[PDB]
């Protein structure tokens, strides 16, 4: 963090906050840890040193650039944005593990005790502006850059990852991108509502995608938006969807060649790849293996 | 909000439903309030019974379907009795006068 | 004339009055019954009451929804002629189970039976008894060749196949049927299952029979399929016995009604003749409605059938509250029973 963020870039003020991010997500992670228990049913819970690191990954991919224009784009000091960005990327590691809605709102308060007592010296101008009901969202694909006249004629949008402040600006951009996907894969078409929960996972999955080394695991009862969402991200974020084609002919010969051409896309050449796996797509335990 | 926001979309694909903005706003808040409402009967059910009913967000998308089928069906039946009926009450008003 | 027309007017205004106020009502009426076809299948008959009396009607009444403050699903839905079908095909007098018919005839998704009991089953094997086969139709979830055989076969034709014995986890190659997705070449529609495209017809029928009291199905078959519990419950079987019992002790009242209510139906249906036919001719006839004797008489003669009805309706609601009364005294026998 002392080497991505250098103290030349930032103000005394901004940098005050990052010096404080190290000693504030280990202090928010021993709080989660020891509240948030591991069980036969909600197994997944337990927290390791991978949800440290994958929180610092966030933090990290969040440009030196866009916290210094926090004060023009998203109207708030960029020392107070900065823990925001904390603040979601604390929540999207490990408030949205959690199975249940009480448990999510458990973890929202250690996130808000942390970041009041950690950023004492915002403290007041945070506990103001952050609540878990109060939307902070960060996405690649917020800039509008990409018009779309006669296929992508006007270079590209540059998939910086910045913060949108309300879901109602948001839902424009996501609509437009979802009438977009039907236009380029007219055969399948994807007709979806992007209401304010699909929106939320729409990103977190966009965020998943979009990280480097970085797999994802949507758990849910099944018609809960997953696959959907997941193509839409995988068409925002301007890389290959990849999909199983279940046949009785094809064994976990074929499967092996399926990956293969995913290597062949992703580790040769230098494409982006999105393997897309279901209960469905898994004929066999060996599959999954 | 996201049932609610599900069937706000539906409602605006339903062109031949006929009534107030105002009512659809209110079909729009209880078509949402019952998949709500059949979740929260669904773990009562499992207390005092010990059987468990499952309903998902596609069990929703069901609903509203089945909702437009038997409306647009049930409306053809009304709407063109109303119109040989309305056919009566002008041509027996003129041979009344 | 004046007289007559203005009373003919009269009569159809008031239709058209109560046409249009139902119209009005639909938007909540429809709500009220679409909400129990799909959702309320899988619970017992208190529940379903609770689901649907108590929860859904005082949540319109709230949100000022347009509906009819009784709305009686069973009159609503479906004719009372066809309830009588389904008592001859052997589905039991009783509410559940009438309800259990509605949701088989009006639910897009493929109807799952709880029953552990053949009750549901040997109604919808005596119903459908054209489109089904006694031999290669009925199969269990697992048979050696039950895909190429039965599943095969019975969509190629059109077919009412009916899985028996489902035991609670169902296979997984039939999903690609229960979610009804169809790869449509002209009118085939080819239906992909386990990888092998089978011509699907319009015209096919499946229907799933658990035989087990209490079965927990997994939440992605519940979506797939709507789940209609037709268990045998003491409360049903009191509804039944008290059917028996009326069509035994106080059969006189009880039959002189459903004469009364068929031959009511009839006339409600031969005043809609009537008043038609003057439509029909009134216009027809045009010039010197004073003299044209062939329209006179029928403006009169709608008057008296209008007259008629209007004196059986009156009689019929009071038949209804003696056989009722008398519903409420014999109950005890069935209750018992
Ligand atoms: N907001 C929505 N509007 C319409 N359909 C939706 C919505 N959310 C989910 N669905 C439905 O979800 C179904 C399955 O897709 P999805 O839920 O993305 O994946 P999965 O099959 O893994 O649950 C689709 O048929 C789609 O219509
Ligand atoms: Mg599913």
């Amino acid at each position: 963090i002392k080497h991505m963020f250098k103290q030349k870039y930032f103000s005394d003020s901004t940098y005050k906050v990052i010096e404080s991010l190290t000693s504030a997500t280990i202090a928010l992670w021993n709080k989660v840890k020891s509240t948030m228990l591991p069980t036969p049913a909600k197994f997944h819970y337990v927290f390791n040193m991978r949800e440290l690191s994958r929180i610092f990954k966030g933090i990290l991919t969040c440009k030196k650039d866009t916290i210094n224009d926090a004060p023009k784009s998203m109207k708030i000091k960029p020392e107070l944005f900065l823990v925001g960005l904390w603040r979601h990327e604390a929540e999207r590691v490990l408030a949205d593990k959690l199975v249940n809605n009480k448990d999510k709102d458990t973890v929202m308060g250690y996130i808000q005790e942390v970041s009041l007592e950690s950023f004492s010296q915002i403290e007041n101008e945070i506990l103001e502006k952050y609540s878990s009901e109060k939307t902070f969202l960060f996405c690649d694909f917020l800039r509008p850059d990409v018009i779309n006249e006669d296929g992508i004629i006007e270079e590209e949008a540059p998939k910086i990852y910045e913060a949108i402040d309300s879901l109602t600006e948001l839902r424009k951009r996501c609509n437009f991108l979802l009438s977009f996907y039907n236009d380029r894969n007219p055969s399948k078409k994807m007709p979806l509502v992007l209401f304010d929960d699909a929106l939320k996972h729409l990103l977190r999955i966009s965020r998943i995608i979009r990280q480097p080394r970085s797999s994802g695991l949507l758990v849910g009862v099944g018609g809960s938006g997953k696959q959907s969402l997941t193509r839409l991200a995988g068409f925002i974020g301007k890389n290959l969807i990849q999909q199983i084609i279940v046949t009785k002919t094809y064994s976990d010969k074929d499967l092996k060649e399926d990956i293969k051409k995913g290597f062949d896309d992703a580790g040769h050449l230098g494409k982006q790849v999105t393997f897309l796996m279901t209960d469905s797509e898994v004929k066999k335990e060996e599959f999954l293996e | 909000e996201a049932l609610v926001s599900v069937a706000e979309t539906f409602i605006k694909n339903f062109d031949k439903l006929d009534t107030k903005e105002e009512t659809k706003q209110e079909l729009m808040k209880h078509m949402g309030n019952v998949h709500l409402m059949v979740n929260e009967i669904c773990d009562e059910y499992y207390q005092k019974m010990r059987r468990q009913v499952y309903v998902t967000p596609k069990s929703f998308l069901s609903y509203l379907n089945s909702y437009k089928t038997l409306y647009i069906e049930k409306y053809d039946e009304l709407d063109q009795q109303e119109e040989s009926f309305k056919i009566g009450l002008n041509k027996i008003q003129e041979a009344t006068i | 004339l004046i007289t007559s027309l203005s009373g003919e007017k009269d009569r159809w205004g008031k239709g058209a009055q109560d046409i249009s106020d139902q119209k009005r009502k639909l938007v909540g009426n429809v709500s009220l019954s679409t909400a129990f076809i799909s959702y309320c299948g899988p619970f017992n008959a208190e529940y379903r009451n609770k689901l649907a009396q108590q929860r859904f009607v005082v949540d319109m009444k709230k949100r000022g929804v347009p509906v009819t403050p009784g709305l009686e699903l069973t009159s609503f839905l479906i004719d009372d002629a066809t309830i009588g079908e389904w008592n001859l095909q052997g589905l039991p007098k009783d509410d559940l189970s009438i309800q259990n018919g509605i949701m088989v005839t009006n639910s897009a998704r493929y109807p799952l039976f709880i029953d552990p009991q053949g009750q549901g089953q040997n109604w919808i094997r005596n119903k459908l008894s054209a489109s089904i086969i006694p031999e290669r139709c009925i199969t269990t979830l697992s048979h050696p060749k039950f895909k190429d055989m039965f599943l095969k076969y019975c969509m190629e034709s059109g077919l009412t196949l009916i899985v028996e014995n489902i035991e609670n986890e169902v296979d997984p190659m039939m999903d690609p049927v229960l979610e009804r997705q169809i790869i449509v070449k002209g009118k085939t529609q080819f239906v992909n299952v386990a990888g092998t495209e089978m011509e699907l017809s319009k015209e096919f029928k499946l229907f799933m029979t658990c035989r087990l009291a209490n079965p927990s199905f997994s939440p992605e078959l519940s979506a797939k399929t709507t789940i209609i519990d037709f268990t045998v419950t003491q409360s049903g079987l009191e509804q039944q016995l008290l059917g028996k019992v009326i069509s035994k002790e106080q059969k006189a009242l009880e039959d002189s009604l459903n004469q009364l209510l068929a031959d009511v139906n009839q006339n409600q249906k031969d005043l809609q003749r009537l008043d038609k036919n003057l439509l029909e001719r009134l216009i027809n006839s045009q010039g010197n409605l004073l003299d044209d004797t062939e329209l006179m008489d029928v403006l009169n003669n709608t008057k008296t059938q209008a007259k008629e009805v209007a004196a059986k309706l009156i009689d019929a609601e009071i038949k209804t509250k003696e056989i009722n009364e008398k519903r409420e005294q014999y109950r005890p026998v069935a209750i018992r029973g």
